[PDB]
RNA sequence: CGACUCUUAGCGGUGGAUCACUCGGCUCGUGCGUCGAUGAAGAACGCAGCUAGCUGCGAGAAUUAAUGUGAAUUGCAGGACACAUUGAUCAUCGACACUUCGAACGCACUUGCGGCCCCGGGUUCCUCCCGGGGCUACGCCUGUCUGAGCGUCGCU
RNA sequence: CCCCCGGAGCCCCGCGGACGCUACGCCGCGACGAGUAGGAGGGCCGCUGCGGUGAGCCUUGAAGCCUAGGGCGCGGGCCCGGGUGGAGCCGCCGCAGGUGCAGAUCUUGGUGGUAGUAGCAAAUAUUCAAACGAGAACUUUGAAGGCCGAAGUGGAGAAGGG
RNA sequence: GCGAAAGACUAAUCGAACCAUCUAGUAGCUGGUUCCCUCCGAAGUUUCCCUCAGGAUAGCUGGCGCUCUCGCACACGCAGU
RNA sequence: UACCCACCCGACCCGUCUUGAAACACGGACCAAGGAGUCUAACACGUGCGCGAGUCGGGGGCUCGCACGAAAGCCGCCGUGGCGCAAUGAAGGUGAAGGCCGGCGCGCUCGCCGGCCGAGGUGGGAUCCCGAGGCCUCUCCAGUCCGCCGAGGGCGCACCACCGGCCCGUCUCGCCCGCCGCGCCGGGGAGGUGGAGCACGAGCGCACGUGUUAGGACCCGAAAGAUGGUGAACUAUGCCUGGG
RNA sequence: CGCGACCUCAGAUCAGACGUGGCGACCCGCUGAAUUUAAGCAUAUUAGUCAGCGGAGGAGAAGAAACUAACCAGGAUUCCCUCAGUAACGGCGAGUGAACAGGGAAGAGCCCAGCGCCGAAUCCCCGCCCCGCGGCGGGGCGCGGGACAUGUGGCGUACGGAAGACCCGCUCCCCGGCGCCGCUCGUGGGGGGCCCAAGUCCUUCUGAUCGAGGCCCAGCCCGUGGACGGUGUGAGGCCGGUAGCGGCCCCCGGCGCGCCGGGCCCGGGUCUUCCCGGAGUCGGGUUGCUUGGGAAUGCAGCCCAAAGCGGGUGGUAAACUCCAUCUAAGGCUAAAUACCGGCACGAGACCGAUAGUCAACAAGUACCGUAAGGGAAAGUUGAAAAGAACUUUGAAGAGAGAGUUCAAGAGGGCGUGAAACCGUUAAGAGGUAAACGGGUGGGGUCCGCGCAGUCCGCCCGGAGGAUUCAACCCGGCGGCGGGUCCGGCCGUGUCGGCGGCCCGGCGGAUCUUUCCCGCGCGGGGGACCGUCCCCCGACCGGCGACCGGCCGCCGCCGGGCGCAUUUCCA
């Protein structure tokens, strides 16, 4: 059960905070688990996604093992775009398919400076729930 | 258009309860409004009678009634001179006074005397400052308690 | 709301127009202007005596009532038969009135919980509880009242020590104080006999709580147990007493189809 | 079997019920209790690369600087940038800004008329004239300056 | 003697009891059952909501919908046969309703018959040829016949219109 | 309000506008009032009414009941007789 | 059983107001969807449950960020009060108790003093108890057990009818008084009558049905009335300024 | 024929302030109906309500008695319960219709004027410095202004206060800074940011799973987290989240020590001297509204208009007369208390797009009226536009193929897709309009079958064929029933223990202050009765409350029994 009152838990007002929510919060919503590799190196399970991430689609049509790279993100459509998930079309232009980070696990991440603190941030804060726990 | 025996009934509603009508889905809510004033008051004041200052006994007015007592409002003056106590001191040592009471019978007025030497005799004046002079009460008669009164202070039992 | 199809502003035009008599919508170059208002039989417009909010929602019982209510539903949390008949999946349990000891008071891991309720032969009420989870069938679905599921042995426990924690997660386990039982969660649905969980300190404590019989609630101000309208609940012992039988005309059951007259 | 018609059925529409959803209501609670001449509430008009509407904003006009945030943005273009960078975007907002009406304030509401101060050009205060900035609405309080009175006196 | 039913062998059986005994179940008798208004009772008659409960049902297809597919109740309705539909649904025990339509020149939306019906009648007026065009009585150009007929169907403005 | 005067006209409105609210105005008066089955089952009669289109009370009806009898070889009562 | 068709008999179109409708009365083209006895307060009776001369319920308190919670639990609260536990009188106020016995006062159907019993009786009164007598039982008698029948007799609730009684009001009448005090003081009798009275209790709380009102009030359904505002763009007048 | 004070009064685009509109639920003044009700009706009521109007704030008003009372008295306000739907009012009728006491929420008290005391002890505005400056303030210094003597500061205000005499005891608050130390309840104050478990494991459905079995305890893991939403179907595990004195970083809040600058000689108790109340006010007469106030409750206009052991009040006029109780004419104030407007949230036995607000969307939008004002309709493709490329017919609209799609019988007003209604295919009918009731008959579409429906079930006899038994004992296990209540444990009624009684409590206005503690009372202890526990002994219901042995019977398992038995099959 939830508790803290001062959060909803209500089928519509959460509904609504979804296809309302700003670009800024997308991120954390458009968030994808990581391969067990880095999970196990890192000691962080999911992270948000990122334009030129490396991806192995799970779920939906065309899972398998191939590691496509990220293109872009429709954070309107709230929705991602990757390079050999495509479908080609009547007159042959080729279009990408959308999929969520959710049904996707990330096999490389790009890293970065700011990219680079949020794994230390997330596995310093596991670590520190697990201390806290011990 | 009345049929075969029940009352008359003036039931008034000829105006218009409609529009002036109060429920009380506060009830609960405001029972809890009120938890935490009784709560933080008490928090705040740390070390006093939770309940108010101490207040006097005193006996109900019409006829049917006699023979019941009360918490009355405050103490009265001519009560204070005779306890030894100043009426502006005593507002601050949590004694409550009326200064408006007609006192006539000795009967009541040292009932209600020997609850201010009560009071003070069971009473630890917390010093001004921790390097404090006299009255107040020592550092053993101190520790002993942080003791609240929850509850009015000394109730009055009939 | 007070204002319900109520803003309108419509006179009505009756009789000699053909029409209809009602409050009719003025002016306009809409098509909302002679339409009707303020007819519960018209769009817009609105309702039987608008349900208002000064109905007499919240309702009343004597304080002696609901506590011999309670009696009641715990008389019937023991006897297997009213309670195995509720649907809870009692037949691998040790004994009825299940009472457990006081260090189940301090454990504070749903683990630890998940293991007692093993070793009481009681998973297989939650796990019944766990196969009945589905969707509300109704409009309740799109408020706050999705899914379902069955209720689980009740919980019970003089002083939350950490308990409470742990046994939360696990679906279908409600917690009662003794000191504070309630008549909706140990008779839910208005029917008789959950399966309940006394730890040994809360046990003790129901005597005390309200009452044995010849001796006060010592707890409750002044309350003691109803009286029962009869003792020997069997009446088949009663009815064959050699008492009651010797006393008795002998039957009548030749049974007798009616005669064809010829 | 001729055509029409009726009934029923087999299918085609028309209509938009029913059902099933639901970023909306409604009701009930809790917290706080948010205006203005420094110029509100309310209106007008304008503002996007492609934009009519809603919405957002105000000649710094689909925002301003800053701090988090931290790579998008996107209907299509187009872009910087160096994504080792206030560094895209969003939220916040605290840095700066505030077209025209309006209690709307120079006087009126035509959108015209002015007054009085300054600074450009003109002049070289020569005055316009052309340019630029500040004032100028009513009431009333404390104070100041200038007054009026065969009001009450004083000294002449 | 005149003996034991764990055995008389049983139409009587009292030693233990239906299949039948949902103890508000079932069974036999008799008797009786015109109805407006109204009452009353009975409704595993019907709608939507919740607490229980049904190891309910469900992507191996729900609700609705559709059926000259078998049936059942006296009947409210109910149950079964197929197709389509595409997401959720029901049974019992309770509780809760804004609860069941043929009617109100009832409300809203839709649709017929009428009906391919009324009708496209105020100012005398058109015709030819060519162009353009997929397509021309209806456009345009030419030619011809006509009208308004300077108190105009002529040429300019106001308010209004924008 | 306005009327050389006709109850003329006040923006399709005049024996006196239109707009919103009071506003679910009131109505002894029109109309309607939504699922089955079973049982019993009217009155249009009485007196008072500012009563005659309505009420008041008399009736008749149902329901709810109760006190008992005894059809359990072993009854008193009642009655459009 | 349903679809079409066929036949034979039957047969007026529903709803409604209505002494009487197929009506040469009114509503009603057809279909979908919406649609009218609701909530609250107050009574009243009926019923369900708790406790019972009590019983409650709030409003308050004590125990929650509620997930469930705006719940549940608990409180010399618990009774500060309502309702009931007693009425009657306009009001000051009075207030449900009688029987019997003995004794004392002249028992004067008047006054007082000691004891006994305590809600008086009659008739009906479900009815519980007693029961004379049957009525068997393989024989004659004897006899305990066991039931059935049972004339006749006793207690008799509830209720009904009656007769008695006591409180208050009022009347009548008539007696004796106590005496912190004086009687325009207080007090005591008898008979009658008025009382929504007592005469060994039934309420309280909470359900639900019905009903009756107050409520918009079953829904729909006026001509009006009031309060505030907008209009001379039409027309009526006046005026100002233009044109024919 | 001047100059000068003051008083009154002007003018200043003077120096500095400020007022005005809106919002308007709640809040305060006033004003103010009529529908309506009374079966009419005007009295009454609706109802001091709506409109009108005026006015405020985070709440508003009120408030420290000219009160209550009749007690053995209480003691500002407001609020809730209660009084109590009561006292009374009323063509005493419809209606109306409060209060006093108690309990409870909260609860705080105070300030003026005058009498006087005190070199105006005061106040305002300038100039120079010292600190302080995103609510303009302290500190100092200035013959820099000005009000104020028609009166500014302190004490003081009625509950007494002032002033004196001697009775007693003894000295810390305030404010401007300027630092610093303890982040100071949801269970680290407010806000923001940032952060914290566990499967996409097997197999299998499916277009896609989130579905179904399984997976080291309902499977694996997590579970202070299994709310919810997202995620091409129902997902604790994928993701956001959730839980969780979980973490960290800013900011903001509030409170604690130091330093400093300033301010302040502020007590307590006794005996005397005197000193006191707010005028066109109270009151009365009158009229007008109001309530319930009354032979006057409230408020008004006018008229008359006071006193000082007075005045008001002490609720049917009045005189006399006795008693109580306040003290007006000046003023402030938290708290509970109210909140259909705002911001910000949380929820529901709610409605679910002709419902729900007019408004799920370009909603107060389109449109109408000159204007006040009036004021709508309208949600859904799929999961993804993957939204028909290309050939072909067609001027073009439209088609046919094809293509996409799990599905286009989801095609851009696209889920589903009813009826009226219309579209055509098939069958059958058809002069008394159709339509209906009863009864059959023919035909169809379908539905049961039968390529015999001979329906099954016992038992038995016969003839074939096949396993191990049944009957019996013996070993074991498990039931059942019986009793000896045998032995023990259990509880009902009785008796005994007076044994728990103080090692058994709680109730009782029972009793003792012979007791103890604290101030006759309160608390505590000690005696008493009613209640509830131990010991053991006796009787009895010996009770579903067993448990042990003995028994009797049954069942299962394992042994024995090989076949005139006991099964299976045809
Ligand atoms: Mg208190
Ligand atoms: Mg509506
Ligand atoms: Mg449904
Ligand atoms: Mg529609
Ligand atoms: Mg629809
Ligand atoms: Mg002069
Ligand atoms: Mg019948
Ligand atoms: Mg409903
Ligand atoms: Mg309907
Ligand atoms: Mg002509
Ligand atoms: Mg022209
Ligand atoms: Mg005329
Ligand atoms: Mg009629
Ligand atoms: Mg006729
Ligand atoms: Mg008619
Ligand atoms: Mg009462
Ligand atoms: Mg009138
Ligand atoms: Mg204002
Ligand atoms: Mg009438
Ligand atoms: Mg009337
Ligand atoms: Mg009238
Ligand atoms: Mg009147
Ligand atoms: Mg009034
Ligand atoms: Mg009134
Ligand atoms: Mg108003
Ligand atoms: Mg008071
Ligand atoms: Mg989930
Ligand atoms: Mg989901
Ligand atoms: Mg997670
Ligand atoms: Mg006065
Ligand atoms: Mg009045
Ligand atoms: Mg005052
Ligand atoms: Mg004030
Ligand atoms: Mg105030
Ligand atoms: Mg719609
Ligand atoms: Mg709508
Ligand atoms: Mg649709
Ligand atoms: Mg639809
Ligand atoms: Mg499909
Ligand atoms: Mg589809
Ligand atoms: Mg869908
Ligand atoms: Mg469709
Ligand atoms: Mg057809
Ligand atoms: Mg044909």
């Amino acid at each position: 059960m939830k508790f803290n009152p001062f959060v909803t838990s209500d089928r519509s007002k959460n509904r609504k905070r979804h296809f309302n929510a700003p670009s800024h919060i997308r991120r954390k919503i458009m968030s994808s688990p990581l391969s067990k590799e880095l999970r196990q190196k890192y000691n962080v399970r999911s992270m948000p996604i990122r334009k030129d991430d490396e991806v192995q689609v799970v779920r939906g049509h065309y899972k398998g093992q191939q590691i496509g790279k990220v293109v872009q993100v429709y954070r309107k459509k709230y929705v991602i775009y990757i390079e050999r998930v495509q479908r080609e079309k009547a007159n042959g232009t080729t279009v990408h398919v959308g999929i969520h980070p959710s049904k996707v696990v990330i096999t490389r991440l790009k890293l970065d400076k700011d990219r680079k603190k949020i794994l230390e941030r997330k596995a310093k804060s596991r670590q520190v729930g697990k201390e806290k726990g011990k | 258009a009345p049929s075969r025996n029940g009352m008359i009934l003036k039931p008034h509603f000829h105006k218009d309860w409609q529009r002036r009508v109060a429920t009380w889905f506060n009830q609960p809510a405001r029972k809890i409004r009120r938890r935490k004033a009784r709560q933080a008051k008490a928090r705040r004041i740390a070390p006093r009678p939770a309940s108010g200052p101490l207040r006097p006994v005193v006996r109900c007015p019409t006829v049917r009634y006699h023979t019941k007592v009360r918490a009355g409002r405050g103490f009265s003056l001519e009560e204070l001179r005779v306890a030894g106590i100043h009426k502006k001191v005593a507002r601050t040592i949590g004694i409550s006074v009326d200064p408006r009471r007609r006192n006539k019978c000795t009967e009541s007025l040292q009932a209600n005397v020997q609850r201010l030497k009560e009071y003070r005799s069971k009473l630890i004046l917390f010093p001004r400052k921790p390097s404090a002079p006299k009255k107040g009460d020592s550092s053993a008669e101190e520790l002993k308690l942080a003791t609240q009164l929850t509850g009015p202070v000394m109730p009055i039992r009939n | 709301s007070e204002l319900a199809g109520h803003q309108t502003s419509a006179e009505s035009w009756g009789t000699g127009r053909a029409v209809a008599r009602i409050p009719r919508v003025r002016g306009g170059g809409t098509h909302r202007s002679g339409q009707g208002a303020f007819g519960n039989m018209c769009r817009g417009g609105r309702m039987f005596a608008p349900t208002k909010t000064w109905r007499r929602w919240h309702r009343r019982v004597n304080t002696t009532q609901k506590r011999y209510a309670i009696c009641s539903a715990l008389a019937a949390s023991a006897l297997p038969a009213l309670v195995m008949s509720k649907g809870h999946r009692i037949e691998e349990v040790p004994e009825l009135p299940l009472v457990v000891e006081d260090k189940v008071e301090s454990y504070k891991k749903t683990k630890e919980a998940v293991l007692l309720l093993k070793k009481l032969k009681a998973w297989n009420d939650i796990k019944k509880v766990y196969a009945s989870q589905r969707m509300r069938a109704g409009k309740g679905k799109m408020r706050n009242r999705r899914r379902i599921q069955r209720r689980g042995p009740c919980i019970i426990y003089n002083e939350d020590n950490g308990i409470i924690k742990a046994f939360r997660n696990i679906p279908g386990i409600t917690l009662l104080n003794v000191s504070k039982l309630n008549i909706l969660k140990l008779a839910p649905g208005g029917h008789v006999g959950r399966f309940c969980i006394w730890t040994e300190s809360a046990f003790r404590k129901l005597d005390e709580l309200y009452g044995t019989w010849r001796k006060a609630a010592t707890l409750k101000s002044n309350y003691n147990l109803p009286m029962h309208k009869m003792l020997n609940t069997d009446l088949s012992r009663i009815l064959k007493s050699p008492e009651i039988q010797r006393a008795l005309r002998a039957p009548r059951k030749k049974i007798h189809r009616r005669v064809l007259k010829k």
